[PDB]
DNA sequence: AATCTATCACCGCAAGGGATAAATATCTAACACCGTGCGTGTTGACTATTTTACCTCTGGCGGTGATAATGGTTGCATGTACTAAGGAGGTTGT
DNA sequence: ACAACCTCCTTAGTACATGCAACCATTATCACCGCCAGAGGTAAAATAGTCAACACGCACGGTGTTAGATATTTATCCCTTGCGGTGATAGATT
C-alpha cells in the first residue's frame, strides 16, 4: 500500500506531492489587471515571499535581527515593500486551476498588490482556465530560482502561448460579457439615435444626440501587410457604426479596416486575432487582445442588454398551430382503438407529431422574435431585425442557442425518460 | 381578523386552490421515532424494549439457571445541552433493565417453586433530545438521517441480458432479511434452475426441495399439473381443464369446443389464458406437434400383445404411438414443457444433481462455506437452518413478513418475522412462472416497496444485533454457578454499551454534524432521507438506484432537494405534508368524494393507494349550484396523469406543496425554473449565513412563518396570556381560571439562547419580540433568532437588482456589491468558533500553562490571565495567544570554542518556542467563554473559579426574580378567591402571609376553598427549595481525561467575518457565485427613480441556466419593497389618516385571481399603523409553489412601486449620467451570503509543517500544509517543456531537505539558483522497494 | 525651435480668518525632609541541612497453584464491471 | 503421441483528481505471594545550618514644603481666502 493501487508513493508522492511557496484561495475577475498580470493580498504576497523578508533584512540591516523582525515581517511594515519590490518588478508568479486535463489550467503572470482574501484573475485568461466562479479556487506557486523564472516568463506566460493546441483559434480570448460589447459596438439600427450620423469623442455621448448603433459611413484609407513586410494599401467606401470606427483606434492599422464592417460576436471576433497571428506578429496580436478587453469593458453594460418578462415574446399565431397538431393527434388516437393501428405505432406517430409541433411553433417563434413590428407602412411599421435581448445573446454567441430560445419564446417540447 | 402579535406583522397570499389542510411540525422522523425506541409499549414489536422480548428470558442452553426480564428505563441524568457544548461530552444517559431469576422443587414434589429473585442492572447510555427535535454529541448537534431501503422480506427482479456466453437474460427471486444471511435463486448461463445460497458458488436448485424435504413426485404436485391423452374410434386425443393452454411454441394448429383456437406461430405465453375459462372447453384434438415434446409420467402397457410400450419420464414417438394406437390401455399421464405454464426447468434440473437427500443437501451447503474441513453431521444441519432461523442471524420484523406475504398474494394475515420451511415453496413458484409472462418484476421503487427506517428504528437495528454476539461471559458463566445463592446480575460488563449507543449519534454512517449553517437547513436536515448504507449502497459501489426518481415520488419526497456533484439523489428531503404508515409506506393529504363532488372531507392515502384510485390534479374547479366548471377532469395515478369526465373521480390533491420539500418550498416561482436551478436554488437557502441586520423574504410562499417555528428559532406562546417581564436572555407571561391548572399559580416561561458554537461555526442568539402588558394568544409569537425579521424568517437581505452586464465583474452568476452594503454593515456574518489545550499526566502529575516567548512578538501576548488565558469580551486578531502551552528549546553545546554569543554576552534569559496557542493568521473576533477541567478531586482552578461567579450572578439574580414572579401569581390566586366575597381583601396584599391566619369570609363554601389553598401552600413551594446549586457544579464539576491528561483549557471566539470579495452570495432561484468587487454608490446603475442600484448580476448568463423565477421574484419585490419605501416617505407628512389607510391597505387589498385575503377593513385605524414598521422593510407576501403570483399580478400590484409596469426601466449610469440604448431589467431580489466563506481560507504557505513518514510537507489548513502539485499539474510542465519550474516542485520546494534549505536562503547568496541534493520521496521508495523484497540500486555516467 | 493671440481662467492684489505665542495663572510633581519598620549585623540555641551508621520500609521479581475441569470457535472479504490468465479433460484433429 | 480446440470452470487484477471539516474509545486476564534485596526507614553526626535572640543599621516611602511647569487666558501676527482683472497660456503656426 505504498505502491500498488492508488495511494502509492508514484501518485501521492513523486509524479505529484505536496508543495511549499505556494497557496489556494477562490477567483475573483480582475478587469484592471494587464495581460501578463495577476491580484494577490499584500498579506498573502507577505506570506508567499517570507524568504524574501527572513533573508534580506540580515542583508540591509532594516532590522536588528530576523528574531526581533517577527515585529516588523508580520506587521507588514514599510520595510518589507522595497524587499517586495525587489521581486514583483519582475517576478512570473504561476498559477493553477486543477485538475490540469490541458495545459492552459496553469500559466504565468506577475504580481499585483490588493486588499481580501481572494485570488484576482485576468480577465482573457478566465477563458483559457475555464474559470467556474462558484466559490470554486485557483492555486499560487512562487519560482524562485533565476532558471525557473526565465522559463516562466519565456514558457508558461499568457501573453506567450495564446492560441489552442489542437488547431489554433485563441482561447487566451476576449471572454465572456467583453464580447457582448464589441458585438454592441459593431451592431446597427433603424432610426438608431443616427439612423445614419456620425461622430469622435465620448464626450459627445454627453452632447445630447449620439448612438454605438448610429450609422457612420467613411472612405477610410487601410493597409494589409504582405509575407514579405511592405503594405498592400487600399481605400474604399463603409457603411458602419460609431463603435466600428472607435475600433480603428484599438485595430492594429498594418490590417483593413473592412475587417470591422461586420458584428463581432464570438462567432467571428477570434478570427480578428487570427488573422493577426497569422500576418503581423506576436506583440502586434497581444495588444490587439489585450486592449480588445477594457475596449468591451467601456460599453458592454451601455448596451443595456438584459432577460426579463418583455424580453420573453410570443408568437400569436400559435393559436393556429394548435389547431393543427393538437387536432391531427385527436383523430390518430381513435384510429388505433377503431381498429386500424396497435398501441406500438401510434406512441411514434404521436411523439413524431409533438415534434412537428414543437417545429411548427418554433418557426412562428422566430419572425415575432426577429421581425413582427407589422402596423402598415407609411408612417408606421418599422419591421428591422430586432433588439430582442434573448436573440441577441445567442447571435453574439455571449451564452444563447436556438434549444434555449424554444423554451424562452414559443415551447419546451420534449424530453428523455431515464 | 388577524391575532395580537399580528397587529405588527401579516404575510399575503394569492394562491388559487382548494387546501383545507397546512404545514404539520416537520420533525417526526426523529421526534415519534425517538419515542418509539424507549417507549414501555406493553404489546407492539418495536424499539428498545422489542429487542429485550426477543432475547429474553434466557432460559439457559444447560438447563439450571434462567435470567429473566420485565422491561427497560431510562434515568438517571448529569450532563445538560449547555455543559454538552462548554465541557463538551454527549446528552446522554443509563439504560437500565429490570432482571429476574426463579428455582424450582430440587427436593419435593407439593410445591412446584423454591425461589424468586428480581432487580434492575444497567445495560448502556442512550442519547436524549429537544423540544426543538436535535440532539448534543461531542460539542456539537450530531444527528441520525433516515434511510429508504428495500423493504425487507423476498424481491423478485430481472437481469435481462447481462453478460457470458450468450448475453444471459434472467429472471430472479432474492432474500433481502431486516437482520441476516442470504438466498437467492435464478437460473445458469445453460438454463437449468439454480441457486446461490448465502449468494455463495452455484448449487442447482432441486438441492434445497431435498433439504426441505420433497420427493421427486411430491416435487410434481407442489409445482406441476399434469398433461392427459387418449386415443378413441379413428383419432388421437387430450383431456383438460379451460386454463391448461398457457405456453404453448405453437408451431401447430387447433380448434376446441366449436371453433379455431391456435394457429401455425402464435405462440399461447400465458397472456392467452383469457381464451380458454369463459369457454369451459375439457377436451382438445391437435397434430403431433403436440404429441411429443411432452415427456411421459408413469410406464405404460399393451393387452393387445401382452407387453410393454415405454417407461416413465420417455417420450412419444410415432412407432410408441403405433403401439398406443393398439394397446387397450388407451391412457398417458405426461409433463408440461411449454415453458412458464409450467417452467420444465425443475423435471430437468432434477437429473442435473449430485445431492440425493436431505443429509446431503445440508454436508454440501457446509462445504460451500467450509472447503477442506470434516462436514460435522448435526453442524451441517445448524449451518444452514441458521441462516434463517437463529437467535442472532434472522429477523424481517412484522413489516418484511407483511412485505413477504404481500409479494407472494397471500391471504394469512398471521406469521413470523422467522421464514418457514414451506413458504420458500411460493418464492420458487414464482420464479418458474415468472420468466416470459404469468406477471414481472416485485415494483421496487414505488414508495410502499422501498420502506423508510426512522431514526429509532435505525437505533432499533443495532439492538437486535449486540444482544446476540457480545454477551458472551453472562452466556458462558450463567451455566456454571449454584443459582439458588446467586443472582441476575453478577457477569455483566459495562464498558462497550455506553460507548457504542452514545456515538452512534456521533460517529455511526448515518449521523453526521447536522447542516446548522441557518435554521432552513436543520429544519430540513431532520427530515432528510439517505438510499444508503445496510438496505440501499454508497456514492461510490451504486449506479442509479440511489440518484434518479421514479414517479411515485408525487406528493412524498421531492427530486430537487439533494446536495449537487456525484452525491446527487443519494440523499433527500421528505416533502412538507407527507408522512408514513406503520410499514414505513409514504403517504399524502387528498379531497374526497361524496354524493357527486369532491368534498372537503380530507383524507391521507398511502403509495399503493395512489394505484388504486382516481386522483383529480390541483387543475380542477367548482361550480353555482351544480359541480364542476373543469368538464374534463385532469387526474392522475402511481406519478402518471390522464384526462376523465366529472363521472369517474374519487379523491384530489389537497395543495400542490405536498409535492415539495422545505428548502424547495420557498421557491415562489417553480412555475418559471428548470430543475437544474431548482436544484440550487434547494441548497442556496441551505448554506446561507446569520447576518449583523437581517431582513425578510418579501416575495414568499407562506413558508417564511413556518420555518420560523418549525425548529423553535422564534419563541411562541404555547399557553398564552398577558407578558409580565421581557429581558434581552428571559420572558414571562401570566393566565387566567378559563386555563388555569387545578393548583398552579398562573404562568408561563419563553427564556431565550445566547451566544455559542455550531456545527459550521456559526454564531446562535435569540431576542425578544413583546413587551410589558401585551395580550397575547394561544399562537403568538414572542421572540426573534439568527435569522429573523420580529415574527418571520430572514436567512438574508432584500437588495436593489439590475439584471445587466457591468464592467467585467460579474460574468458567470458573480455578483457586485454596493459600498453602501459595507456602509449599513450589511452582509457581514458572525460565527463562534472553539480552540483548546492540555496539560498532561507527568511523573509529578502537572504541566506548565504561561506567557512567557521573550522578544518573539510581543504585543501579541499583552492580552492575558495570570494562568495564561485571554479574557472574556477582549478583542483578538490574526496572532494573540489564547492558551500559554509555552516549551523551553535547548542548544547546549556550549564548548570554550563554540559559546558564540548567548551564554556569555546578551540574552541570557530563556528561548522558548512560540508554541502557546494563538489566533489564526486571518482570523478576528472577541473572546466570548473560557473554561478549564480537570480529574475531579482537584477542584477547578482560579480562571475556572472567577466563572462560577460569573454564571452564579445569572441564576442568583434571575432565582430572587423568579420566587417573586412565583408567589406574585400563586398568592394572587388566593387573593382572588378572597375578593369572590372578602372584597376587602387589598387589606390583606400588603401583610406578611402569616398574618392572613386572623381571617374569615362568608358563611358559604368560598371560606373552605380558602382554607384549603391556605394548607395546600407550604407543601407547594418545595419546587424552589434547591434551584441554586443545582447549575454551580455543573461548572465545578470535574471529568476524568484518560490516564495521560490531568488537565484541559479552552477558549471560545466570536467571529466577525465582514463583508468582503471572494466570498459567496446567492438569491432563492438558483443564482450563485462570488462577490466579485464592492462598487462606490455611483459605480453602479440608477433608476428612473434617480436612484442607484444596491447589486448587479449578468442576464447573458440565464439562458444558459434555463430559469426565470428569478426575474419574477426580482419584479414582485420591486412591487413588494416599494411598498415599504413609499411608506417610509408617507409616514412623515400622513396627509389624512384615510389616505395613510389607503395606500397601506391598498397594498394588500389589490387583487384578482386570490383564495386568501388580508382585508385590512377587518382590522381598526390602528393595527393599519403599528404594522407599517414591519412594512418599511417591505410587504410580505406567500404563493404556494405552483398556485402562484404570475406575471400579470406583477404587473398589477407593481401601482404601489409606481416604476414602470415593464418591470425594465430606462436605467442611467452614476459615474456619467448617460442613460442606455434600451431599457434594461431592474427590481429587488432576496440575497443570501453563503458558508463557503473565503474569509475562512487564506490559505498560502512559505514553508510550515513536513510529514516525517516522507520529509515532504503535510497537507490541510488543519496542519498549515503545503498544496498538491499533483500529476495532472505535471502534464502542464512536461507539455510547457518546462524543466525547471517542475524541478522546482520535485526537490526544493517538497521533500528534498537539503534542497528546499538551501534554496530558500539562496537569496543571502544573491545567486537565488537550486542546489538541490536528493527527492527524500525516491529515498523512501528506494528502501520500501527493499522492505517488500525488491533489489534496487544505480549507475554512472 | 522660434513667434504669439486669444483662450480658460491664475493671478491681481482686497479682504479677513485662524493662529500661536505672549503673559498670566493655575496645576502637579519632584524633592527633602521625617518616620517607620524591615531584612542591617553578630551571636547563640535551637532542631532537624546533611552525612553515615544502624535497624528494619517499600517494592524489586521470581516463582508457579491440583476434588476436578481433556471436539474449538469464528462471522461476514463479496454480490458490480470489466476481462486476462491458468486451469481442467475429452476429443477431433495437428 | 501430442496438439489446441469446444464448453462454461474459477481465479483475480485494476477502479481518475484537488480540498476542507473531526473527536480519539474497546478487552480482561486469579499475578496470585513468596522471598529478600541493597534498600527503605530513621537514629545519631557528618556537610556544616537554621532563625530566634539582641543587637545592629539602613532604605524607603509618605508627609510636608517647595519648585516650575503647563494650560489656560489674553492678544498679537501672518497666511490664507475668495473675488477680480486681465494674464502669454494652449498649441497653431512661422
Amino acid at each position: 500500500d505504498m505502491i500498488k493501487g492508488k495511494q502509492g508513493r508514484f501518485r501521492q508522492n513523486l509524479l505529484g506531492k505536496r508543495v511549499d511557496y505556494s497557496g489556494r484561495s477562490v477567483i475573483t475577475v480582475g478587469p484592471y489587471l494587464r495581460l501578463h498580470q495577476c491580484g494577490l493580498p499584500k498579506k498573502m504576497a507577505l506570506e508567499l515571499f517570507k524568504p524574501f523578508i527572513y533573508g534580506k533584512l540580515e542583508l540591509r540591516g532594516l532590522a536588528t535581527t530576523i528574531k526581533a523582525a517577527k515585529k516588523m515581517v508580520e506587521r507588514e511594515e514599510a520595510v518589507v515593500w522595497d524587499i517586495l519590490d525587489e521581486v514583483i518588478r519582475e517576478h512570473p508568479v504561476l498559477l493553477n486551476r486543477a485538475p490540469t486535463l490541458h495545459r492552459l489550467g496553469i500559466q504565468a503572470f506577475e504580481p499585483v498588490l490588493i486588499e481580501g482574501k481572494a485570488i484576482q484573475l485576468h480577465p482573457l485568461v478566465c477563458a483559457a482556465y475555464n474559470a467556474d466562479f462558484d466559490g470554486d479556487q485557483m492555486a499560487v506557486h512562487v519560482p524562485l530560482t533565476l532558471e525557473a523564472q526565465l522559463e516562466a516568463r519565456a514558457l508558461m506566460m499568457s501573453t506567450n502561448n495564446i492560441l489552442s493546441p489542437a488547431n489554433g483559434e485563441p482561447i487566451i480570448v476576449p471572454s465572456q460579457d467583453v464580447v457582448l460589447g464589441l458585438y454592441y459596438m459593431t451592431r446597427d439600427c433603424v432610426n438608431a439615435k443616427g439612423m445614419v450620423l456620425t461622430g469622435p469623442a465620448e464626450r459627445l455621448y454627453r452632447s445630447g444626440l449620439a448612438s454605438l448603433h448610429a450609422r457612420v459611413k467613411v472612405r477610410i484609407t487601410e493597409y494589409e501587410k504582405d509575407a514579405n513586410g511592405e503594405l498592400v494599401a487600399k481605400t474604399s467606401l463603409k457603411d458602419t457604426t460609431v463603435g466600428r470606427a472607435i475600433l480603428w483606434m484599438i485595430v492594429p492599422k498594418g490590417l483593413p479596416y473592412s475587417i470591422v464592417n461586420q458584428a463581432l460576436g464570438k462567432k467571428a471576433i477570434s478570427k480578428m486575432l487570427n488573422t493577426c497571428y497569422r500576418i503581423l506578429g506576436l506583440k502586434p496580436t497581444v495588444i490587439f487582445a489585450d486592449q480588445i478587453m477594457y475596449t468591451g469593458f467601456a460599453y458592454a453594460a451601455r448596451s443595456g442588454a438584459s432577460v426579463g418578462i418583455d424580453d420573453m415574446v410570443i408568437p400569436e399565431k400559435k393559436h393556429e398551430i394548435i389547431s393543427e397538431a393538437e387536432a391531427e393527434v385527436a383523430e390518430i388516437q381513435e384510429q388505433f382503438q377503431s381498429g386500424l393501428v396497435t398501441a406500438g405505432e401510434r406512441y411514434n406517430k404521436v411523439i413524431d407529431i409533438w415534434a412537428a409541433a414543437n417545429d411548427r411553433v418554433s418557426k412562428a417563434m422566430m419572425d415575432n422574435l426577429q421581425t413582427e413590428t407589422v402596423i402598415n407602412r407609411d408612417g408606421q411599421e418599422e419591421k428591422q431585425v430586432s433588439f430582442n435581448s434573448i436573440y441577441m445573446m445567442a447571435d453574439s454567441g455571449a451564452r444563447g442557442s436556438a434549444a434555449q430560445i424554444r423554451q424562452l419564446a414559443g415551447m419546451r417540447g420534449l424530453m428523455a425518460k431515464p | 381578523v388577524y391575532s395580537y402579535t399580528e397587529k405588527k406583522r401579516i404575510r399575503k397570499d394569492f394562491g388559487k386552490r382548494p387546501q383545507v389542510l397546512d404545514v404539520p411540525y416537520l420533525l417526526s422522523i426523529q421526534l415519534d421515532s425517538f419515542q418509539k425506541f424507549i417507549e414501555q409499549d406493553p404489546e407492539g414489536q418495536y424499539g428498545l424494549e422489542a429487542a429485550f422480548r426477543s432475547v429474553f428470558p434466557i432460559q439457559s442452553y444447560s438447563g439450571n439457571s434462567e435470567l429473566q426480564y420485565v422491561s427497560y428505563r431510562l434515568g438517571e441524568p448529569v450532563f445538560d445541552v449547555q455543559e454538552c457544548q462548554i465541557r463538551g461530552v454527549t446528552y446522554s444517559a443509563p439504560l437500565r433493565v429490570k432482571l429476574r431469576l426463579v428455582i424450582y422443587e430440587r427436593e419435593a414434589p407439593e410445591g412446584t417453586v423454591k425461589d424468586i429473585k428480581e432487580q434492575e442492572v444497567y445495560m448502556g447510555e442512550i442519547p436524549l433530545m429537544t423540544d426543538n427535535g436535535t440532539f448534543v454529541i461531542n460539542g456539537t448537534e450530531r444527528v441520525i438521517v433516515s434511510q429508504l431501503h428495500r423493504s425487507p422480506g423476498v424481491f423478485f427482479d430481472s437481469d435481462k441480458g447481462k453478460t457470458h456466453s450468450s448475453g444471459k437474460v434472467l429472471y430472479n427471486a432474492r432474500i433481502i432479511p431486516y437482520r441476516g444471511s442470504w438466498l437467492d435463486f435464478e437460473f445458469d448461463p445453460k438454463d437449468n434452475l439454480f441457486v446461490r445460497i448465502d449468494r455463495r458458488r452455484k448449487l442447482p436448485a432441486t438441492i434445497i426441495l431435498r433439504a426441505l424435504n420433497y420427493t421427486t413426485e411430491q416435487i410434481l404436485d407442489l409445482f406441476f399439473e399434469k398433461v392427459i391423452f387418449e386415443i378413441r374410434d379413428n383419432k388421437l386425443q387430450m383431456e383438460l381443464v379451460p386454463e391448461r393452454l398457457r405456453g404453448e411454441t405453437a408451431s401447430f394448429d387447433i380448434e376446441a369446443n366449436g371453433k379455431v383456437y391456435v394457429e401455425k406461430g402464435r405462440r399461447i405465453t400465458a397472456r392467452h389464458i383469457r381464451q380458454l375459462e369463459k369457454d369451459d372447453v375439457k377436451l382438445i384434438e391437435v397434430p403431433v406437434e403436440y404429441i411429443a415434446g411432452k415427456v411421459v409420467a408413469k410406464d405404460y402397457i399393451d393387452e393387445s400383445t401382452g407387453e410393454l410400450i415405454c417407461a416413465a419420464n420417455m417420450e412419444l414417438s410415432l412407432d410408441l404411438l403405433a403401439k398406443l394406437s393398439q394397446s387397450g390401455h388407451k391412457r398417458i399421464e405426461t409433463l408440461f414443457t411449454n415453458d412458464l405454464d409450467h417452467g420444465p426447468y425443475i423435471s430437468e434440473t432434477l437429473r442435473v444433481d449430485p445431492t440425493n437427500d436431505r443429509l446431503s443437501a445440508l454436508v454440501e451447503i457446509y462445504r460451500m462455506m467450509r472447503p477442506g474441513e470434516p462436514p460435522t453431521r448435526e453442524a451441517a444441519e445448524s449451518l444452514f437452518e441458521n441462516l434463517f432461523f437463529s437467535e442472532d442471524r434472522y429477523d424481517l420484523s412484522a413489516v418484511g413478513r407483511m412485505k413477504f406475504n404481500r409479494s407472494l398474494l397471500r391471504e394469512e394475515i398471521e406469521g413470523s418475522g422467522i421464514l418457514s420451511k414451506d413458504d420458500i415453496i411460493d418464492v420458487m413458484k414464482k420464479l418458474i412462472d415468472i420468466r416470459n409472462g404469468k406477471g414481472e418484476v416485485d415494483d421496487i421503487d414505488h414508495l410502499g416497496n422501498r420502506r423508510i427506517r426512522s431514526v429509532g428504528e435505525m437505533a432499533e437495528n443495532q439492538f437486535r444485533v449486540g444482544l446476540v454476539r457480545v454477551e458472551r461471559a453472562v452466556k458462558e458463566r450463567l451455566s456454571l454457578g449454584d443459582l439458588d445463592t446467586l443472582m441476575p446480575q453478577d457477569m455483566i460488563n459495562a464498558k462497550p454499551i455506553s460507548a457504542a449507543v452514545k456515538e452512534f449519534f456521533g460517529s455511526s454512517q448515518l449521523s453526521q454534524f447536522m447542516d446548522q449553517n441557518n435554521p432552513l437547513s436543520e429544519i430540513t436536515h431532520k427530515r432528510r432521507i439517505s438510499a444508503l448504507g445496510p438496505g440501499g449502497l454508497t456514492r461510490e459501489r451504486a449506479g442509479f438506484e440511489v440518484r434518479d426518481v421514479h414517479p411515485t415520488h408525487y406528493g412524498r419526497v421531492c427530486p430537487i432537494e439533494t446536495p449537487e456533484g456525484p452525491n446527487i439523489g443519494l440523499i433527500n428531503s421528505l416533502s412538507v405534508y407527507a408522512q408514513t404508515n406503520e410499514y414505513g409506506f409514504l403517504e399524502t393529504p387528498y379531497r374526497k368524494v361524496t354524493d357527486g363532488v369532491v368534498t372537503d372531507e380530507i383524507h391521507y392515502l398511502s403509495a399503493i393507494e395512489e394505484g388504486n384510485y382516481v386522483i383529480a390534479q390541483a387543475n380542477s374547479n367548482l361550480d353555482e349550484e351544480g359541480h364542476f366548471v373543469e368538464d374534463l377532469v385532469t387526474c392522475r395515478s402511481k406519478g402518471e396523469s390522464s384526462l376523465f369526465s366529472r363521472d369517474q373521480v374519487d379523491y384530489m390533491d389537497v395543495s400542490t406543496q405536498q409535492v415539495v420539500s422545505v428548502g424547495a418550498s420557498l421557491i415562489p416561482f417553480l412555475e418559471h425554473d428548470d430543475a437544474n436551478r431548482a436544484l440550487m436554488g434547494a441548497n442556496m437557502q441551505r448554506q446561507a449565513v446569520p447576518t449583523l441586520r437581517a431582513d425578510k423574504p418579501l416575495v414568499g410562499t407562506g413558508m417564511e412563518r413556518a420555518v420560523a417555528v418549525d425548529s423553535g428559532v422564534t419563541a411562541v406562546a404555547k399557553r398564552g396570556g398577558v407578558v409580565q417581564y421581557v429581558d434581552a436572555s428571559r420572558i414571562v407571561i401570566k393566565v387566567n381560571e378559563d386555563e388555569m391548572y387545578p393548583g398552579e399559580a398562573g404562568i408561563d416561561i419563553y427564556n431565550l439562547t445566547k451566544y455559542t458554537r455550531s456545527n459550521q461555526n456559526t454564531c446562535i442568539n435569540q431576542m425578544p419580540c413583546v413587551s410589558l402588558g401585551e395580550p397575547v394568544e394561544r399562537g403568538d409569537v414572542l421572540a426573534d433568532g439568527p435569522s429573523t425579521d420580529l415574527g418571520e424568517l430572514a436567512l438574508g437581505q432584500n437588495m436593489r437588482v439590475a439584471f445587466m452586464p457591468w464592467n467585467g465583474y460579474n460574468f458567470e452568476d458573480s455578483i457586485l456589491v454596493s459600498e453602501r452594503v459595507v456602509q449599513e454593515d450589511r452582509f457581514t456574518t458572525i460565527h463562534i468558533q472553539e480552540l483548546a489545550c492540555v496539560s498532561r499526566d507527568t511523573k509529578l502529575g502537572p504541566e506548565e500553562i504561561t506567557a512567557d516567548i521573550p522578544n518573539v512578538g510581543e504585543a501579541a501576548l499583552s492580552k492575558l490571565d495570570e494562568s495564561g488565558i485571554v479574557y472574556i469580551g477582549a478583542e483578538v486578531t490574526g496572532g494573540d495567544i489564547l492558551v500559554g502551552k509555552v516549551t523551553p528549546k535547548g542548544e547546549t553545546q556550549l564548548t570554550p570554542e563554540e559559546k558564540l554569543l548567548r551564554a556569555i554576552f546578551g540574552e541570557k534569559a530563556s528561548d522558548v518556542k512560540d508554541s502557546s496557542l494563538r489566533v489564526p493568521n486571518g482570523v478576528s473576533g472577541t473572546v466570548i467563554d473560557v473554561q478549564v477541567f480537570t480529574r475531579d478531586g482537584v477542584e477547578k482552578d482560579k480562571r475556572a473559579l472567577e466563572i462560577e461567579e460569573m454564571q452564579l450572578k445569572q441564576a442568583k439574580k434571575d432565582l430572587s426574580e423568579e420566587l417573586q414572579i412565583l408567589e406574585a401569581g400563586l398568592f394572587s390566586r388566593i387573593r382572588a378567591v378572597l375578593v369572590a366575597g372578602g372584597v376587602e381583601a387589598e387589606k390583606l396584599d400588603k401583610l406578611p402571609r402569616d398574618r392572613w391566619l386572623e381571617l374569615g369570609l362568608t358563611d358559604e363554601e368560598k371560606q373552605n376553598q380558602l382554607e384549603q389553598l391556605a394548607e395546600q401552600y407550604d407543601e407547594l413551594k418545595h419546587e424552589f427549595e434547591k434551584k441554586l446549586e443545582a447549575k454551580r457544579r455543573k461548572i465545578t464539576q470535574g471529568d476524568d481525561l484518560a490516564p495521560g491528561v490531568l488537565k484541559i483549557v479552552k477558549v471560545y471566539l466570536a467571529v466577525k467575518r465582514r463583508i468582503q470579495p471572494g466570498d459567496k452570495m446567492a438569491g432563492r432561484h438558483g443564482n450563485k457565485g462570488v462577490i466579485s468587487k464592492i462598487n462606490p454608490i455611483e459605480d453602479m446603475p440608477y433608476d428612473e427613480n434617480g436612484t442607484p442600484v444596491d447589486i448587479v448580476l449578468n442576464p447573458l448568463g440565464v439562458p444558459s441556466r434555463m430559469n426565470i423565477g428569478q426575474i419574477l421574484e426580482t419584479h414582485l419585490g420591486m412591487a413588494a419593497k416599494g411598498i415599504g419605501d413609499k411608506i417610509n416617505a408617507m409616514l412623515k407628512q400622513q396627509q389624512e389618516v384615510a389616505k395613510l389607510r389607503e395606500f397601506i391597505q391598498r397594498a394588500y387589498d389589490l387583487g384578482a385571481d386570490v383564495r386568501q385575503k388580508v382585508d385590512l377593513s377587518t382590522f381598526s385605524d390602528e393595527e393599519v399603523m403599528r404594522l407599517a414598521e414591519n412594512l418599511r422593510k417591505g410587504m410580505p407576501i406567500a404563493t404556494p409553489v405552483f398556485d402562484g403570483a404570475k406575471e400579470a399580478e406583477i404587473k398589477e400590484l407593481l401601482k404601489l412601486g409606481d416604476l414602470p409596469t415593464s418591470g425594465q426601466i430606462r436605467l442611467y449610469d452614476g459615474r456619467t449620467g448617460e442613460q442606455f440604448e434600451r431599457p434594461v431589467t431592474v427590481g429587488y431580489m432576496y440575497m443570501l451570503k453563503l458558508n463557503h466563506l473565503v474569509d475562512d481560507k487564506m490559505h498560502a504557505r512559505s514553508t510550515g509543517s513536513y510529514s516525517l513518514v516522507t520529509q515532504q510537507p503535510l497537507g490541510g489548513k488543519a496542519q498549515f500544509g503545503g498544496q498538491r502539485f499533483g500529476e495532472m499539474e505535471v502534464w502542464a510542465l512536461e507539455a510547457y517543456g518546462a524543466a525547471y519550474t517542475l524541478q522546482e516542485m520535485l526537490t526544493v520546494k517538497s521533500d528534498d531537505v537539503n534542497g528546499r534549505t538551501k534554496m530558500y536562503k539562496n537569496i543571502v547568496d544573491g545567486n537565488h539558483q537550486m542546489e538541490p541534493g536528493m527527492p527524500e520521496s525516491f529515498n523512501v521508495l528506494l528502501k520500501e522497494i527493499r522492505s517488500l523484497g525488491i533489489n534496487i540500486e544505480l549507475e554512472d555516467e
